[PDB]
DNA sequence: TTACCTC
DNA sequence: CCCAACTTGGATGATTTCTTCCAGTCCTGGTAA
């Protein structure tokens, strides 16, 4: 390796706004409120020492409440639809190091990323990409609705429609008219992650029909423990209207998450796919797949370039031969980050 | 080495010479020269040089007729008249004076005399006391006549030495007339009006430059232009001496008075409040 | 050399501000935000020590997270175009030394820039540093748009119009319309180089067309790794306006740093240009192409200028016959800085 | 009427 | 009036700290031959 290595974040959403329509305007922003509630003193250590002796307790010591300041956000009365919205931008930017010491790391990294190219496999890549977006898995907590329907609408002209989002599946055979458009999209960006000096743009839109009054879930802020005993200890993000007024919203990195989540190919057992991180972490089970002991990570992997581009470049290209490891070396590549000081 | 020279200082702590009489006459003796003729103070051909020159020694036996315990001249050089040889006052117990301080003598006559003064005037321990050259041969202490006789001195001229050296230290220890430029200041005593003029005490004001800086005492500088021109140990000290500084941590009523540069040093020895012997005077 | 020599800055800009337009109010300005941020614990020392075993850490302890301050900067929601102003001021700064202590180095610096206006040369550099604000390289980070349209407007009575700057190159030929308004800019600019008590102004403007909400790139702060936990690790450069409100802006430097980038006179083979600096320094690949040791640096070159007027005198000029070292050593002139202690 | 000296 | 007020897992990685030349006076002492 070297002392100096980076590449840039190759594609990317701005956030998301949760709004709704009225006969007289146009766009409503959807907005939360803030409010005093009673909880319970429950759960281990309110009662529990080591789990030795229970304390000393009084027995009406704990009929007691508990009560705390919480944010919280409703559709109101007689909405019968909800309007989800967001931007997506997408470069082919993996094909040229952001900086680099090394003129020798240069030549093959970009003698890789073309081998790789034209064999295929930004097809794939962008297979999976263009899956998650039509599945509509960046609503995290809010897919449960009576119905979603998805729109999208690129720079080129094209227009895609997906009448119901509810169930189509990572692993299976999407219905027949929406396979169709599965493949047409995938052509679109597939183009777009490889060739240069095309600006390309999506917009999405989703919309959910609700409940009468659901409730909706929001990105969260990350706080401290606070002490004045009248600042909600939950608080949501909101954006700030051209107006002035306040709207819910998920942010950028959070939809992002999502969409990159594309990563099974590790210990031959596809299960669910994974975030892409350059040791495996699995967030559900506090865990790691690619831990450095097992020669799974990144960095190991990074160090195998020049048998890589061997094998590749003597392979006829259009088959089945891509291994696992150069699909993942890849993916790390299009979330580009410091690959420094080695 | 300079630390011998700092050693002998009036400022600096008294060091011993029982034993060392011979080096003693040599290293005294080779002070009476500037420093850019000397190499060194421990050369025994240079003090036997010195010895036979009898106007030398003549110019450094005058010297001794300005010995002082108290310096009528330290405030400033303008007062002109008489030397002042007094033993300290018996001791107050509310009192810090020279009383509990063994005694001590200085010199301060024309401003010419700092070298060739320092001949018979530097004190030094002996016998487990406080002496210096002119009481050993005043007082014909032996050791030192046998060790200057060694030196070349010939037993008729220490003959005639004893008794001129013992005579300027015989009289002229009050001074006649109070001098024009002294200080006068008077009160009641005893029902009836005296007028008082303070002087400075050697032994006490040369204590306190060891003192303050040997004990870390908050203190400042008061410079002296003409050192020379002032005395022993404010030429020694070049021109700055060192005081006390405690400033404070700031029926007939009279309210909200205001005074304008009032004197803020008390006594030669100390700044800080306003000397109180002034209220009572107000 | 001597002891005293140098010359001043013959070419600036101001700032440059982002703002939009309401229907009520022309002049809103665009703001930042700051938030906190959940991140990854990645990257080698995360898990690695001179790449041998990757120390004695627990699978689970790669798992966690690893939190951040940022500030960050969006368009609000339904802004249609984003505005962008700077002002740029150029005076004819490089025909004499502002200081000189040896009067046989004053009449040679003299003679040499004399030589060279008179057999053309400053409409070389004019041409150059014109198509760098035609083309909107200034924008850096910011020039992924829907569409980009440049306005410039001078004190001689002039006005331009570039209607799509996205795709003009550095090489090439520009289409009908556009080479002709570059001709045109180079002439006025030529003189404001070359003739004194011209008091020549431009005021550059251009519109961004956007994405729903897209991110914006302002200039950074450069600050130190802080320690208490409380302080953005990233922070953004903003101006205060008259009635108290900030604003997002690109530092003046950073306009000239793009502006200035005219230097493709190294080893016969033009590639990309470089900054101009006196050792020719690479920020891209981290190095510096007329290191001293080469005999290509500004030091070197500057004390041939007695061979340098002889042959400027003895050519005819009017043709493409100057050599690259005298243009170098001009452009250098003009951005002036200390050259002493011969 | 002249000069002689303190870290 | 009256009774309560919350457990947990966590707080970064890279390399650089500049230069040239200057530093004003004058009036303000006792003492001796």
């Amino acid at each position: 390796l070297c002392t100096h290595l980076s590449y840039s974040r190759s594609l990317s959403p701005g956030k998301a706004v949760f709004f709704y329509k009225t006969a007289e305007s146009d766009f409503v922003p959807l907005r939360i409120e803030v409010a005093k509630i009673s909880g319970q003193k429950c759960g281990y250590t309110e009662g529990f020492d080591a789990n030795l002796k229970p304390k000393n307790i009084e027995r009406y010591e704990l009929a007691y409440s508990n009560p705390q300041t919480i944010e919280a956000c409703y559709v109101p009365p007689n909405v019968d639809e909800l309007y989800c919205r967001f931007s997506l931008r997408v470069e082919a930017n993996s094909m040229r190091p952001y900086v680099c010491s090394n003129p020798d790391v240069l030549r093959v990294m970009i003698g890789l990323a073309q081998a790789y190219q034209r064999l295929g496999g930004y097809n794939e890549l962008a297979r999976r990409y263009s899956a998650n977006v039509l599945r509509g898995i960046w609503l995290w907590r809010n897919q449960y609705t009576q119905g979603t329907k998805i729109e999208i609408k690129t720079s080129l002209g094209s227009t895609y429609h997906i009448p119901d989002a509810r169930r189509l599946s990572w692993s299976g055979d999407w219905p027949e008219l929406e396979q169709k458009q599965l493949e047409q999209l995938t052509s679109e960006m597939a183009k777009a992650l490889s060739q240069p000096d095309i600006f390309w743009f999506a917009d999405v839109t989703a919309s959910l029909k609700t409940g009468f009054c659901q409730e909706i879930f929001p990105s969260q802020k990350f706080t401290e423990r606070p002490d004045d005993h009248s600042v909600a200890s939950r608080q949501l993000a909101t954006v700030e209207c051209s107006d002035g007024q306040l709207a819910a919203c998920i942010n950028p990195q959070k939809i992002g998450a999502a969409l990159q989540k594309i990563d099974d190919w590790w210990a031959n057992d596809a299960d669910l796919p994974l975030r892409v991180h350059e040791y495996g972490a699995n967030h559900e089970a506090l865990t790691a797949l690619r831990h450095p002991a097992t020669g799974q990570d990144f960095y190991h992997l990074l160090t195998k370039a020049e048998q890589f581009v061997t094998v590749l470049e003597s392979s006829e290209g259009g088959g089945v031969e891509l291994p696992g490891e150069v699909h993942y070396l890849m993916a790390v590549l299009v979330k580009g980050g410091l690959f420094q000081k080695g | 080495d300079r630390q011998l020279r700092r050693y002998l200082a009036p400022y600096s702590a008294e060091i011993g010479v029982d034993g060392a009489e011979k080096m003693a006459l040599v290293v005294l003796l080779n002070l009476t020269l500037k420093r850019d003729r000397v190499e060194s103070l421990c050369d025994e051909g240079l003090a036997r040089q010195l010895l036979s020159d009898e106007g030398h020694i003549t110019n450094c036996l005058h010297t001794v007729r300005w010995l002082h315990t108290h310096n009528l001249k330290y405030p400033d050089a303008r007062v002109s008249g008489e030397r002042l040889i007094i033993n300290a006052p018996p001791l107050i117990p509310g009192v810090i004076s020279s009383a509990g301080l063994p005694m001590r003598m200085g010199w301060a006559h024309d401003s010419s005399d700092i070298n060739l003064a320092k001949l018979f005037g530097t004190s030094f321990r002996y016998r487990d006391d406080s002496t210096n050259l002119a009481l050993q041969l005043v007082a014909r202490s032996k050791t030192w006549e046998q060790a200057l006789i060694g030196l070349g001195l010939t037993q008729q001229q220490l003959d005639i030495w004893c008794q001129l050296l013992a005579s300027n230290l015989e009289n002229n220890t009050f001074p006649t007339v109070v001098s024009p430029f002294s200080k006068q200041v008077r009160f009641l005593y005893q029902g009836n009006y005296c007028v008082v003029t303070p002087v400075v005490s050697h032994a006490l004001l040369a204590q306190l430059q060891n003192v303050v800086h040997e004990k870390k005492l908050q203190c400042t500088y008061i410079h002296h232009d003409h050192p020379a021109s002032v005395g022993s140990l404010v030429g020694a000290l070049g021109g700055k001496v060192a005081v006390l500084d405690y400033p404070p941590p700031v029926y007939l009523h009279l309210s909200g008075l205001t005074v304008y540069d009032a004197s803020a040093l008390a006594n030669p020895y100390l700044c800080g409040i306003p000397s109180l012997s002034a209220l009572a005077g107000f």
